[PDB]
C-alpha cells in the first residue's frame, strides 16, 4: 500500500503519525518514502529518525525488563525475553537494510553521510545489546567500524560544534563505555568532544544553538557517571 | 545509571 | 505460537510478564489466549483481561481523537489542498480500533458471558460489553451508530439490573460500571440529566453505607467515588 | 474537556 502513495503523502502521514504517536506507522511510512528512492532532506531524516528510535526504543525497554526478570530465576521468561528480542532483531535489520540499500552514499553533502553513518553504528550498537555469540563479536566490529568512518568525515568536513557530529561522538563514547569495555577511550572522546566544542561554540549557528547544548550536557552527565 | 545517548530532538 | 496448545499457567505468566513490560497488545493477545483456554477467569485474571486491552484501545482512542481535531481542523479551514490524507490515515486508525472492539466483544460473547457463574463475574463482563460498545459509538456515523447506542444501553443497563440485586452500594465493579454508564449518558446518548441523576445517586448511596466497606476495596471505591464526584463537578 | 471513565486499578 506504502508504494502506491505519492511521496509527498507519505511524508505528511508521517507527520500526522508522529502527532497521534504512532511511531510504528510513522516508521512505516518513513521506509516507504526512503523507497521512493530520493535523497532525504534534514527534516525528513528527523522523521525518519525518531520514528525508528520510539520503535527500538519501547523494544529495548521491554527486552531490558525480561532480561532482569530472567537473570533473577520455568521456561516462559526466557521464551518471551526471546520473542521481544527478535523482533527488536528485525526493526534494526529493516533499518540497516535501508541505509545499506538507499541511504548511505559516497554523494551528499558531509552532514547526511556523517547522520546515516551513526545511524548504522546504532542500530548496530543496538544489536550488540542483545547479542550473546559469536556473531557478537562480528556486529561490534560493524558497530565500531561505521562509527569510526563517521568520526574521520566529521573530522575533516564539519566544525567542532556541529549538532550531528557531537551526537555521532556522544554516541560512540556510550559504545566504548556500554559495548566495547573500553572506559578510558570512552571518558577521552567524551572530554575531547566536550573541550572542543566549547571552545569553537562562539562560531555556532543560533538555529543549531539548542540541540548543540544539549549533546553537550548530555558528554557532561556522562563524564561525571563514568568518573 | 545507564549511559545517555542522542535523545530525539 | 500456537496459544491452544499452550499451558493456561503460562499464558497468564507471560501476560503478567507483558504487563511489566509495559507490552499491551502482546497482554491482551496472552489473556484472549488464557480466555479460549475455557475455564472462568478469576479477579484477577479479569483485571489482567481488563487492564491489557484497555491500554490497547485507549491508546488508539488518544489517536484517533488526535487525527479526528486535525481532519476537522483542515476540513474548516476549508483550504483547497489538504484533507484527504489525514482522512485516510483517521479511517486507518479507527479500522484497527474497531477490530480490538470487535475482538473483545467477541470473546465476551464466546466465552466470557454465558459461562460465568457469580453475580460479581456477571456484572464485570456485561460492564466490559457496554464499553466496548462505548468505544465503538465514539467513532461510529452512520445508522449503525443507532444500533451501537442500543447495544451499549443494553449491557449496561443489565449489568446495572443484576448489580443494583446482588452487590453493595460500595462495591467497586458496581461503582464501576455505574460510572462508565454515567458518562455512555452525558457522552454518547446525549442525556445530561439521566447522567447526572446516575452519578449523584450512585454518589449518595455509595456513601450512604461506606463505613461498612472493606479496607481491601477502600482505596479503588474512593477512588471511584471522587470521579463521580470530579464528573458532577464538570456536568454542572 | 471529556467525562472521566473508571481507570485501570
Ligand atoms: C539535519 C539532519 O540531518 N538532522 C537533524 C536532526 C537529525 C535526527 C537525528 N540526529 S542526530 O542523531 O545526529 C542528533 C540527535 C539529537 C540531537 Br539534540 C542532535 F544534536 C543530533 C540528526 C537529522
Ligand atoms: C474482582 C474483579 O473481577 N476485578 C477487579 C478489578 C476489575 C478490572 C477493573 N474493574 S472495573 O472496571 O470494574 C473497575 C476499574 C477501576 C476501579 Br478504581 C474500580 F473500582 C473498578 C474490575 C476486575
Ligand atoms: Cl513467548
Ligand atoms: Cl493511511
Ligand atoms: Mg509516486
Ligand atoms: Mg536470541
Ligand atoms: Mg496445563
Ligand atoms: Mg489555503
Ligand atoms: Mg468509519
Amino acid at each position: 500500500a506504502m508504494g502506491s502513495m505519492e511521496r509527498a503523502s507519505l511524508i505528511q502521514k508521517a507527520k500526522l503519525a508522529e502527532q497521534a504517536e504512532r511511531y510504528e506507522d510513522m516508521a512505516a511510512f518513513m521506509k516507504g518514502a526512503v523507497e521512493k528512492g530520493e535523497e532525504l532532506s534534514c527534516e525528513e531524516r528527523n522523521l525518519l529518525s525518531v520514528a525508528y528510535k520510539n520503535v527500538v526504543g519501547g523494544q529495548r525497554a521491554a527486552w531490558r525488563v525480561l532480561s532482569s526478570i530472567e537473570q533473577k530465576s520455568g521456561p516462559e521468561v526466557r521464551e518471551y525475553r526471546e520473542k521481544v528480542e527478535t523482533e527488536l532483531q528485525g526493526v534494526c535489520d529493516t533499518v540497516l537494510g535501508l541505509l545499506d540499500s538507499h541511504l548511505i552514499k559516497e554523494a551528499g553533502d558531509a552532514e547526511s553521510r556523517v547522520f546515516y553513518l551513526k545511524m548504522k553504528g546504532d542500530y548496530y550498537r543496538y544489536l550488540a545489546e542483545v547479542a550473546t555469540g559469536d556473531d557478537k563479536k562480528r556486529i561490534i566490529d560493524s558497530a565500531r567500524s561505521a562509527y569510526q568512518e563517521a568520526m574521520d568525515i566529521s573530522k575533516k568536513e564539519m566544525p567542532p560544534t556541529n549538532p550531528i557530529r557531537l551526537g555521532l561522538a556522544l554516541n560512540f563514547s556510550v559504545f566504548h563505555y556500554e559495548i566495547a569495555n573500553s572506559p578510558e577511550e570512552a571518558i577521552s572522546l567524551a572530554k575531547t568532544t566536550f573541550d572542543e566544542a566549547m571552545a569553537d561554540l562562539h562560531t555556532l549557528s543560533e538555529d543549531s544553538y539548542k540541540d548543540s547544548t544539549l549533546i553537550m550536557q548530555l558528554l557532561r552527565d556522562n563524564l561525571t557517571l563514568w568518573t | 545509571d545507564r549511559s545517555s545517548s542522542a535523545p530525539n530532538v
